[PDB]
C-alpha cells in the first residue's frame, strides 16, 4: 500500500503514509524519485532550478527547519524561474504540527508558484506568502496567505531551513 | 530568398533528389543539375562542378561517390566552407567509404 | 595597550629609538611578566628612510639600491626580538608592516624582511578599488607556522582541512571565472557554476567583514562551511570522510 | 557560436501511393544531407580557427615571452653598471 522511492531522508513512513493518501490522481501509483536534495546536491537555489529544468510533472517539495519540523507544498508544475505567477488549483500546502495538515486551494486568487533568480515562493493576496525561501536556502518565511487560507508552516513565521528535497513523478 | 541544393549525379540520382524537390533553373536558365550519362567526357564533370563551386546561389552540392573520383583533383582542392561538398554514395557502385575529401581533416583521430 | 607614535615631523633618531622602546618594552613585559605580547610596528618603509639619513649623517657611501648595506642586520635585530623561550611561560609575537614603491615586491625592504619573517599577509589594490575590506587576498597570502596553531585543543579539529579546501575552491573559482570571459556562460559545466557560486559568495561573506565586526575563529570556521555547504560532499576532496561526517551535515 | 569563433550552418525550409512512399523516402534523406552539410560547413570552419589559436598560442611561447625575458635581463645588467659607475 505505501509508495515506491528510489531513496530517502526528510520522510519517514509515517509521513510518506499521510502524504499519499492526499496526492492528487495525476500521481497516484508513481514511484518517485528525487530531483534535487540540499545533503545530495550541495544547498543552491540555482542548483534546484538546475535540477528541475528539465522536468515536465508534478513534485513535491519538503522542508525541515532549524526547530524540525516538517512542511511543504505539492506544485502542479517544477521550480522554473517565472516573469508571473505559475500552476493550477491542484497545488497545495502542507505541515506537520505534529499532526498532519493541508491547506489546498481556497478558489479566491491563482498565485500559486513564483520563482525569481533570487527567491523561490507560493502563495499571494497583498504581501503574504505561504511560503518563500531566499537564494541560499537558507532564511525562508511562511505566513498566512489567501491563495491556500494556511497557517504558520514551520514553528516561526520567519525560519532557517536545515535541509530541503524536491520530489518527482516519474 | 536562401541556397538551392545542387546535384552532380547518376540519372537514377538526379530522379532522386527531384522528386525530392530540390533544385530550379534560374532566370538565366542555368540548370542546377548533372547527369553522367556513360558517354560522359571526364571534362564536363569538372566544367560544371567549378561552375557551381563558384556561383553564390548554390549552398549545397550532391555528388555521387564515384563522379567526385573522376575530379578528386579538382574536389580536394577546394579549401573553403562556403559551398559544401556531400560524396553521397550511388546505386550498384559501392557505398561511402574512406577516400573522402572533407573527413581526411581528422587524419590521427578518426 | 601601549602606544608609541612618532609623527612624520619629529626627529629621525626618535624613529630609529621607536621600534627599539616597543621591544625593550615587550621584552619586560614577556620573560619577566609573562605576558602574551603582540607587538605591531607600522611602517618599517618608513623606519628604514630615517636610517639612511643617519647612514648618510656619518658620511658612509650608498649600498644597494640606496640603502645602507647592513640594512638586513639592522632589520633582524628588530625581528629577531620575538619567540618563545624556555622556562618562561610568556612569548612575544610581530605584525611588521609595510608600504612597497611601484607594488613591487622585489625592493630591499619587503625582499630582506621576506628572509628574516616567516610568511606574509598581503593587502590587495584591486580587492581595495572593487570596494571589499579588508582587501586582503589569499593566495599570494601565506602563514608558514599555520600547523603549529590550528586543529584539536588549540583551534578546532576541522581547521586544517577547511583551510586547504577554501583556498582550493578559490584558486579554481578565479580560473573559472577568467574562461568564462573566453567561451561564453553557456559553455560552463554544472561544477564550473558550482564554482563560480562559491566565488562570489566567499568574497561577499567570508573576505568581506565591517571595520568594528569582530569574528571568532569559531565564528571563522563556521562561516567557511556555509561555503562549503553550496558543493556536493564528493567535490570537498581535501577534506577526509571523518571531518565531512561530523561538519559536513547541518544541526539543530 | 564556439568560444567567440562564428560557425556557419543550415536550415531547411520547404516552399499514386507508389509515388507518394518515394515523395516520402527521398524528402528524408534530404533531411540528412541538409543536416550534415551544416556539421561539414561548422567543421571546415572551425578547424581553421584552432590552427590560428594554436600558432598564437606557439608565438607567445617561442617568440613573445623570450624578447620580453632577453630585454627584461638587460635592464638589470644595465642598472648595476649605473649604480658602480655611481
Amino acid at each position: 500500500l505505501p509508495i515506491l522511492q528510489s531513496h530517502s531522508a526528510l520522510l519517514e513512513n509515517m509521513h510518506i503514509e499521510q502524504l499519499a493518501r492526499r496526492l492528487p490522481a495525476r500521481v497516484q501509483g508513481y514511484p518517485w524519485r528525487l530531483a534535487y536534495s540540499t545533503l545530495e546536491h550541495g544547498t543552491s537555489l540555482k542548483t534546484l532550478y538546475r535540477k528541475s529544468a528539465s522536468l515536465d510533472s508534478p513534485v513535491l517539495l519538503v522542508i525541515k527547519d532549524m526547530d524540525n519540523q516538517i512542511f511543504g507544498a505539492y506544485a502542479t508544475h517544477p521550480f522554473r524561474f517565472s516573469d508571473h505567477y505559475y500552476g493550477t488549483g491542484e497545488t497545495f500546502l502542507y505541515t506537520f504540527s505534529p499532526n498532519f495538515k493541508v491547506f489546498k486551494w481556497s478558489g479566491e486568487n491563482s498565485y500559486f508558484i513564483n520563482g525569481d533568480i533570487s527567491s523561490l515562493e507560493l502563495g499571494g493576496g497583498g504581501g503574504r506568502f505561504g511560503l518563500w525561501l531566499d537564494a541560499d536556502l537558507y532564511h525562508g518565511r511562511s505566513n498566512s496567505c489567501s491563495t491556500f487560507n494556511n497557517d504558520i508552516l514551520s514553528k516561526k513565521e520567519d525560519f532557517i531551513v536545515q535541509d530541503l528535497e524536491v520530489w518527482t513523478f516519474e | 530568398r536562401g541556397k538551392l541544393i545542387a546535384v552532380i549525379g547518376d540519372e537514377d540520382t538526379v530522379t532522386g533528389f527531384l522528386l525530392g524537390g530540390i533544385g530550379e533553373l534560374n532566370k538565366n536558365r542555368h540548370p542546377n543539375f548533372l547527369v553522367v550519362e556513360k558517354d560522359t567526357t571526364i571534362n564536363e564533370i569538372e566544367d560544371t562542378f567549378r561552375q557551381f563551386l563558384n556561383r553564390d546561389d548554390i549552398g549545397i552540392i550532391l555528388i555521387n561517390q564515384y563522379i567526385a573520383e573522376m575530379v578528386r583533383h579538382a574536389l580536394d582542392a577546394h579549401q573553403r566552407s562556403i559551398p559544401a561538398v556531400l560524396e553521397i554514395p550511388s546505386k550498384e557502385h559501392p557505398y561511402d567509404a574512406a577516400k573522402d575529401s572533407i573527413l581526411r581533416r581528422a587524419k590521427g583521430m578518426f | 595597550v601601549c602606544l608609541f607614535l612618532n609623527l612624520a615631523n619629529d626627529p629621525t633618531i626618535e624613529r630609529i629609538i621607536t621600534p627599539r622602546l616597543a621591544l625593550t618594552t615587550a621584552e619586560f613585559l614577556a620573560y619577566q611578566c609573562e605576558k602574551h605580547v603582540l607587538v605591531i610596528l607600522t611602517d618599517m618603509s618608513s623606519y628604514a628612510e630615517a636610517l639612511r639619513e643617519v647612514s648618510a649623517a656619518r658620511e658612509e657611501v650608498p649600498g644597494r639600491r640606496g640603502f645602507p648595506g647592513y640594512m638586513y642586520t639592522d632589520l633582524a635585530t628588530i625581528y629577531e626580538r620575538a619567540g618563545r623561550v624556555e622556562g618562561r611561560n610568556g612569548s612575544i609575537t610581530q605584525i611588521p608592516i609595510l608600504t612597497m614603491p611601484n607594488d613591487d615586491i622585489t625592493h630591499p625592504i619587503p625582499d630582506l624582511t621576506g628572509y628574516i619573517t616567516e610568511g606574509q599577509i598581503y593587502v590587495d589594490r584591486q580587492l581595495h578599488n572593487r570596494q571589499i575590506y579588508p582587501p586582503i587576498n589569499v593566495l599570494p597570502s601565506l602563514s608558514r607556522l599555520m600547523k603549529s596553531a590550528i586543529g584539536e585543543g588549540m583551534t578546532r579539529k576541522d581547521h586544517a582541512d577547511v583551510s586547504n579546501q577554501l583556498y582550493a575552491c578559490y584558486a579554481i573559482g578565479k580560473d573559472v571565472q577568467a574562461m568564462k570571459a573566453v567561451v561564453g556562460e553557456e559553455a560552463l559545466t554544472s561544477d564550473d557554476l558550482l564554482y563560480l557560486e562559491f566565488l562570489q559568495k566567499f568574497e561577499k561573506n567570508f573576505i568581506t567583514q565591517g571595520p568594528y565586526e569582530n569574528r571568532t575563529v569559531y565564528e571563522t570556521l563556521d562561516i567557511g562551511w556555509q561555503l562549503l555547504r553550496i558543493f556536493p560532499k564528493e567535490m570537498l576532496k581535501r577534506i577526509p570522510q571523518s571531518t565531512l561526517s561530523e561538519f559536513y551535515p547541518r544541526d539543530s | 557560436n564556439v568560444a567567440g569563433v562564428t560557425l556557419p550552418v543550415f536550415e531547411h525550409y520547404h516552399e499514386g501511393e507508389q509515388l507518394a512512399k518515394l515523395k516520402r523516402n527521398y524528402a528524408k534523406a534530404v533531411e540528412l544531407l541538409v543536416e550534415l552539410a551544416s556539421l561539414q560547413t561548422s567543421f571546415v570552419t572551425l578547424d581553421e580557427a584552432i590552427k590560428i589559436t594554436n600558432r598564437r598560442v606557439n608565438a607567445i611561447e617561442h617568440v613573445i615571452i623570450p624578447r620580453i625575458e632577453r630585454t627584461l635581463a638587460y635592464i638589470i645588467t644595465e642598472l648595476d653598471e649605473r649604480e658602480r659607475e655611481e
